[PDB]
């Protein structure tokens, strides 16, 4: 069983790219307000599996209990976008709270960028290799996980 | 200036002033030439270097190194640092 | 409770340096005053991390949690960030006096069990076991 | 930069500081202000290398690495009876116990 937990700002896709992983079917209009498991039975590069993926969603918490909650996430995507930017601004929140609930500075993680015409944020590609992580530059509109996933192995 | 701190076992040790008022049984006990009996030349030696690390690091802006201690002194050194109150 | 960080949300970004050869637990005094840990740097080890406007952190040997210095003091309270410039924290060693350095080592060499078997008088014993903890000295720093 | 040195003569061994670029001649004017005997009448050695009055306290090895305050140079002495120097003797410090079974 691998448990991922995929992460980012009211709008970037979170709620939706799941729904092609676990039902392959894009929802338009999600309510981005609610965050779900979604255990899934997928052969992965040839092996048992059963992901976990946590959807977040909510207000923002700093809680004991919220914080045992995302450390048992064996792995994050962190979903930015390029509408818009405030999102690659809360990137850095993001990534740096995961360091935090996790007790280390390094964690299975993968930069995304998302919705690829306003072209807010270029390809920053270069972020991402300071991140020391992947980048996917998914469309839920037209996905892969499975870059992550390599990440928690090597682990 | 310099004052001479005298191990149990006859050794002499002469150290600034200013170094061996780091100690408080040493200060009241130059109120010159001191003479300690419980205490042998390998911890006496060792608490002059004392001596000089305190005064160089104390009020250092940027870092300090460790003060080494051996395993095989360490517990005459910890005596002789409560008998000599530094 | 006096020393606590105060909710300010206003982001601050520092640099944790370990100019010590002991490994760093930075510790965050938290909205309430409580000390709350934070991932270790190992020796010689600069971080790039992310706090805010007048938190306060205080920083310890994670092993032993022995006292260490940061910016020559015995707390952190990062300062205005001056355009977008980092705040640089330099944790060092302070200097310790020999007696405290001398527990210091004998608690390193020895089992708490057997404090009681070392041929040194008692009240040395009480001294060995009077261990540094931190919720100690928050409370002699609170009162100056 | 400063060296920090234990300078020893049989039971004697004095605590000083010195520049790394001081010289040796320089060096022995600090032991005439201590043991009030001059430097004609004084020997400076490192282990037992003799050194040079015009060499410097670097040059003969004594370098801030090597000579730091937890952990002092030692310079040898040693002075002069009368025609011809006396051998460098410098008598040790004490052994320590052994350790205890506790501690090991
Ligand atoms: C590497 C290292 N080596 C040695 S030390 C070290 C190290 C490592 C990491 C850090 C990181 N820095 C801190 O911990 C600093 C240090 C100290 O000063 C306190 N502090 C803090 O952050 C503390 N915050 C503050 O006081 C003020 C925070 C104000 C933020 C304001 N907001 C406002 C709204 C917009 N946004 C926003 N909107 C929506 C969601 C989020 C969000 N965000 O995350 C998360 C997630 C779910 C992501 C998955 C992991 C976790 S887990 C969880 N509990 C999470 C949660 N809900 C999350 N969702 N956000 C934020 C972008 C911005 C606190 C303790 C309360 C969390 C520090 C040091
Ligand atoms: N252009 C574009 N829009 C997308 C894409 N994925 C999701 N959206 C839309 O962007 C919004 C994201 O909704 P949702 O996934 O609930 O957001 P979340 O709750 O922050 O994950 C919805 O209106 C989606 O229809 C994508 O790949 N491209
Ligand atoms: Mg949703």
């Amino acid at each position: 069983e691998y448990k991922l937990v995929v992460v980012g700002a009211v709008g970037v896709g979170k709620s939706a790219l799941t729904i092609q992983l676990i039902q392959n079917h894009f929802v338009d209009e999600y309510d981005p307000t609610i965050e779900d498991s979604y255990r899934k039975q997928v052969v992965i590069d040839g092996e048992t599996c059963l992901l976990d993926i946590l959807d977040t969603a909510g207000q923002e918490e700093y809680s004991a209990m919220r914080d045992q909650y995302m450390r048992t996430g064996e792995g994050f995507l962190c979903v930015f976008a390029i509408n818009n930017t405030k999102s690659f601004e809360d990137i850095h929140h993001y990534r740096e709270q995961i360091k935090r609930v996790k007790d280390s500075e390094d964690v299975p993680m993968v930069l995304v960028g998302n919705k690829s015409p306003s072209r807010t944020v270029d390809t920053a590609q270069d972020l991402a290799r300071s991140y020391g992580i992947p980048f996917i530059e998914t469309s839920a509109k037209t996905d892969a996980f499975y870059t992550l996933v390599r990440e928690i192995r090597k682990h | 200036m310099y004052v001479k701190l005298i191990s149990s076992d006859g050794h002499e040790f002469i150290v600034k002033r200013e170094h061996a008022l780091t100690s408080g049984t040493i200060k009241a006990m130059l109120s010159n030439e001191v003479n300690f009996r419980e205490i042998p030349s390998h911890v006496l030696s060792k608490v002059c270097m004392y001596f000089t690390y305190k005064v160089r690091y104390t009020n250092s802006s940027t870092e300090i190194p460790e003060f080494p201690i051996a395993p095989e002194i360490a517990l005459e050194l910890l005596m002789a640092a409560n008998f000599l109150d530094c | 409770p006096v020393l606590r960080s105060v909710n300010s949300r206003e982001p601050s970004q520092v640099i944790f340096c370990n100019r010590s050869p002991r490994v760093v637990l930075p510790v965050w005094l938290n909205f309430d005053g409580e000390p709350q840990p934070y991932p270790t740097l190992p020796p010689g080890t600069g971080r790039r991390i992310h706090s805010y406007r007048g938190h306060l952190w205080l920083f310890r040997d994670a092993g032993t949690h022995d006292g260490l210095l940061v910016n020559q003091t015995e707390l952190f309270v990062p300062s205005l960030n001056v355009d977008g410039q980092p705040i640089f924290a330099n944790i060092t060693l302070p200097v310790y006096t020999l007696k405290e350095r001398c527990l210091q080592v004998v608690r390193s060499l020895v089992k708490p069990e057997n404090y009681r078997r070392l041929d040194i008088v008692r009240s040395l014993y009480e001294d060995l076991e009077d261990h540094p903890n931190v919720q100690k000295d928050l409370e002699r720093l609170t009162q100056e | 930069m400063d060296v920090f040195l234990m300078i020893r003569r049989h039971k004697t061994t004095i605590f000083t500081d010195a520049k790394e670029s001081s010289t040796v001649f320089e060096l022995k004017r600090i032991v005439e202000g201590i043991l009030k005997r001059p430097p004609d009448e004084q020997r400076l050695y490192k282990d037992d290398q003799l050194l040079d009055d015009g060499k410097t306290l670097g040059e003969c090895g004594f370098t801030s690495q090597t000579a730091r305050p937890q952990a002092p140079a030692t310079v040898g002495l040693a002075f002069r009876a009368d025609d011809t120097f006396e051998a460098l003797c410098i008598e040790p410090f004490s052994s320590p116990p052994e350790l205890p079974d506790v501690m090991k």
